[PDB]
């Protein structure tokens, strides 16, 4: 393939990856991997060629780089032109000769390589103007629907003219422009703040959140009427439907509802079971355990299943159609 | 009992797939719930175009140095070719900057915001819905 | 050597890599966590052939085939040899072996032509009848 | 070259454990050359550039016993032919009868 190189030793034809001096190649010439991976202790190659007996012992963390003395240094240091490893394996002339920089990196006229994104970020990462040169940095027209500001940043268009300093340099807050008629608010779907030039969706006006950073939107809402029936009240002065009082959810926000869960006392028209469940008195003796604990039917006399029924040794009555 | 959808217990009894680590001894021999089966997965080895982290984690090569901690253990951003002083005062990051001990910075957005997909120095808003 | 010469198997307990496979024993053989090796046939048959019991961890028993007339399978999904089925020993700990269902006496053949029937559930050749 | 390693060839590094076991591991043989000479005696001789000691009779026997040749390079006397023999410029001893016989 064109991602490989072609050589013939005598008559046979061989194909080999075109990888650089900072990479290592494996058995069968199947794949090439960064040199630090060679002896890191993890079999990276498709075969055992990665860490054969030629690799010396390993003395540091996975993915790092090792030096011929017996010391390790991080891998991006390999050819930064400064000996981060005193052994001199770092900046080894053999490795830096025919140097090539990985895809996560960009290279400049200074024979230096910097992370690809660092380009045009106001810092001369190449140690010279090459990575910040306005000639190549200019004309970086970002995507449509976005806005571009003096900080050299691109931001959503909607984020313009809100007190959130999103561009960092306050460039997205042209106060004089923001207070112009074009920025004015749609009273039918939006809301405006008492001390700010900001507009928020009308539903947001009251939700328990300071949608206006001056807290001016929510100020109006206060109603929480504690209806006397079908409702329950909480220590923090909040009211919730009575059914919510004991359901395993802390609806009050202070657990005032759930902590008082004592089985409801049965009325004079009811009967009580082992789980203190309450059932109509008629259920106490009908030959069915309306309470799964058999509170009913255990005390009752051993009466018999009237006609059109079948009986079970458990003291149960079942329609004959069900019998077989 | 096919092994991926169903499970067989040491008692030569079969249990459904979800039961295998539901926390119940669905089969009385207690083979189900055994640590041998339930223990956490073996993370895949980092492939070409990726990077390795002390954390037993793999990060895409592009992410390896972008002022954001992608390895989780900061193993990605640590040790990049410094070049000029990467001081927070540059105000490169939109919302938050943290200066590293050895120089350089890592950036985070405020809650409800995540670093933008096309520019990790900028921030975009999480669609919590 | 692969044979427990110490009762605790401490001899083989520290054997080095015996084969470059990383395994301790060859094909047509079974290996145990004590680095002791046993004929595969002995797997899951009611005898801890490996002193540490690794030769019959019950999970292993499901795989071995057991033809019903020469071998027997127990409710524990473990296999036992034919003679063991009613030898009077719980060769398999579930006690399926020795069950009365299996051990009870045979069902006598029905009397065929040329034979005679007896109150005794017995058949007699017609000539012998008187 | 390497850490915890030995170097004996141009651009090559070899494990230290291999040195001093008689194995010609280094293609250039230096794995055995530097092993420290080890005391020996009782009729045996030891030679430079090797950690080997050999019977004294072998030292001057015309055989290269040590790879450096010290056993034959050291000073030892030559030999000459008997009265029953004849000598020629080849550094040879031949029977005296052969002195003049058209052969
Ligand atoms: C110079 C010398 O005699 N060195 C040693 C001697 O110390 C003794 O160890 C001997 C027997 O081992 O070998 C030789
Ligand atoms: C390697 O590290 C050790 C300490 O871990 C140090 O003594 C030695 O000098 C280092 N090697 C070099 C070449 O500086
Ligand atoms: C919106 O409401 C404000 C306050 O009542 C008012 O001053 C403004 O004229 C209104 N604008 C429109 C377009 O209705
Ligand atoms: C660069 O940063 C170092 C601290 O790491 C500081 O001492 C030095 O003064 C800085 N130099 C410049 C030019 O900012
Ligand atoms: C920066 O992050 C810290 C927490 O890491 C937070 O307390 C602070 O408010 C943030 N500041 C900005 C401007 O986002
Ligand atoms: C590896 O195992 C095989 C059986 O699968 C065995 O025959 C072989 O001898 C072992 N390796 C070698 C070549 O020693
Ligand atoms: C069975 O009980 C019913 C009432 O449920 C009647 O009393 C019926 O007469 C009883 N039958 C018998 C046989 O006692
Ligand atoms: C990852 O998986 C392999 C099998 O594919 C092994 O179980 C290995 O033990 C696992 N890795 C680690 C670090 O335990
Ligand atoms: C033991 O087994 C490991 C893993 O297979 C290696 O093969 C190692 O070389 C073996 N040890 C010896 C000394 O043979
Ligand atoms: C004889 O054998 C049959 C099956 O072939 C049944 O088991 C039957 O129960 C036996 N006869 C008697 C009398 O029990
Ligand atoms: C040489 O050695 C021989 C033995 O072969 C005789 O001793 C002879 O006398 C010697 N001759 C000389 C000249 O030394
Ligand atoms: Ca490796
Ligand atoms: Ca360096
Ligand atoms: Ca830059
Ligand atoms: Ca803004
Ligand atoms: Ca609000
Ligand atoms: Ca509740
Ligand atoms: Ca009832
Ligand atoms: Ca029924
Ligand atoms: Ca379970
Ligand atoms: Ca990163
Ligand atoms: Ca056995
Ligand atoms: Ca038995
Ligand atoms: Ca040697
Ligand atoms: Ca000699
Ligand atoms: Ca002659």
């Amino acid at each position: 393939p064109d991602d490989f190189q072609t050589v013939q030793l005598r008559d046979r034809t061989l194909c080999m990856p075109m990888c650089s001096s900072t990479q290592f190649l494996c058995g069968n010439n199947e794949k090439c991997i960064p040199i630090w991976w060679k002896c890191d202790g993890q079999k990276d190659c498709s075969d055992g060629s990665d860490e054969s007996d030629l690799c010396p012992h390993r003395f540091c963390r996975l993915g790092q780089f090792q030096c011929r003395d017996g010391n390790c240094t991080s891998p991006q240091a390999l050819c930064n032109a400064r000996q981060d490893c005193a052994d001199g394996s770092d900046e080894d002339r053999v490795l830096c000769e025919h140097h090539r920089c990985e895809a996560n990196e960009w290279q400049c006229a200074n024979k230096r390589c910097i992370p690809e994104y660092w380009q045009c970020d106001s810092v001369d990462d190449c140690l010279d103007n090459s990575d910040e040169d306005p000639s190549h940095c200019a004309s970086r027209t970002c995507r449509p629907g976005q806005f571009k500001c003096n900080n050299g940043r691109c931001i959503p268009q909607s984020w313009k003219c809100d007190v959130d300093n999103d561009c960092g340099d306050y460039s997205d807050e042209p106060i004089h422009e923001c207070m112009t008629a074009a920025y004015n608010c749609d009273n039918h779907t939006e809301f405006s703040c008492k001390t700010n030039y900001r507009c928020i969706p009308q539903w947001a006006v009251c939700n328990g959140f300071d949608d206006c950073r001056d807290n001016s939107d929510e100020q109006g809402c206060e109603s929480v009427p504690c209806h006397p029936s079908g409702d329950f009240r909480c220590g923090n002065h909040h009211c919730i439907p009575l059914r919510w009082k004991c359901d395993g959810i802390d609806d009050c926000g202070d657990n005032s509802d759930e902590e008082s869960c004592v089985p409801r006392e049965c009325t004079e028209s009811e009967f009580r079971c082992a789980d203190q469940q309450c059932i109509p008195s008629r259920w106490v003796c009908d030959q069915e355990n309306d309470c799964g604990d058999n509170s009913d039917e255990r005390d009752c006399e051993m009466k018999t299943c009237h006609p059109e029924h079948f009986q079970c040794t458990s003291g149960h009555c079942v329609p004959k159609a069900l019998a077989c | 009992c096919e092994s991926p959808q169903r499970f067989r217990c040491d008692n030569s009894r079969c249990i459904y797939g979800h039961q295998l680590c539901n926390g119940v001894d669905d089969c009385g021999d207690g083979s189900d719930e055994k640590e041998e089966h339930c223990r956490k997965p073996t993370h895949k080895p980092c492939t070409d175009t990726e990077y390795k982290c002390s954390n037993g984690n793999c990060v895409s090569q592009h992410y390896v140095c972008d002022n954001v901690d992608d390895c989780g253990d900061l193993s990605d951003e640590t040790g990049c070719n410094l070049g000029e002083n990467r001081t927070c005062a540059e105000k490169i990051c939109e919302q938050n900057c943290t200066q590293l001990s050895n120089g350089g910075f890592i950036c985070s957005c405020r809650p409800g915001f995540k670093p933008s997909t096309l520019d990790k120095n900028s921030c975009q808003d999480i669609n919590e819905c | 050597d692969g044979r427990a010469d110490c009762l605790d198997a401490s001899d083989e307990s520290a054997c080095p890599t015996r084969f470059p496979n990383g395994t301790y024993c060859p094909a047509a053989m079974f290996e145990c966590k004590n680095h002791v090796c046993i004929q595969s046939f002995w797997i899951c048959d009611g005898e801890n052939d490996c002193v540490d019991g690794s030769d019959e961890e019950i999970h292993l028993c499901f795989n071995v085939p057991c033809e019903s007339p020469q071998r027997f399978r127990c409710d524990n999904s473990r296999c036992i040899y034919g003679h063991q089925l009613c030898n009077g020993v719980d060769d398999c700990g579930d006690g399926s072996d020795e069950k009365e269902e299996h051990c009870r006496k045979p069902t006598h053949k029905p009397c065929t032509d040329t034979e005679y029937k007896c109150s005794n559930g017995n058949c007699v050749s017609q000539h012998y009848v008187c | 070259c390497g850490s915890g390693n030995f170097r004996c060839d141009n651009g090559y590094c070899i494990p230290a454990s291999w040195r001093c076991d008689g194995t010609r591991d280094c293609l250039d043989d230096t794995d055995e050359i530097g092993c420290p000479p080890r005391s020996c005696g009782s009729g045996f001789f030891l030679c430079p550039a090797e950690g080997t000691c050999i019977p004294s009779s072998w030292v001057c026997d015309q055989d290269k016993d040590c790879s450096d040749g010290a056993d034959e390079q050291q000073n030892c006397p030559g030999t000459t032919c008997s009265s029953q023999q004849l000598t020629c410029s080849n550094g040879q001893c031949v029977p005296i009868e052969y002195r003049c016989d058209h052969v």
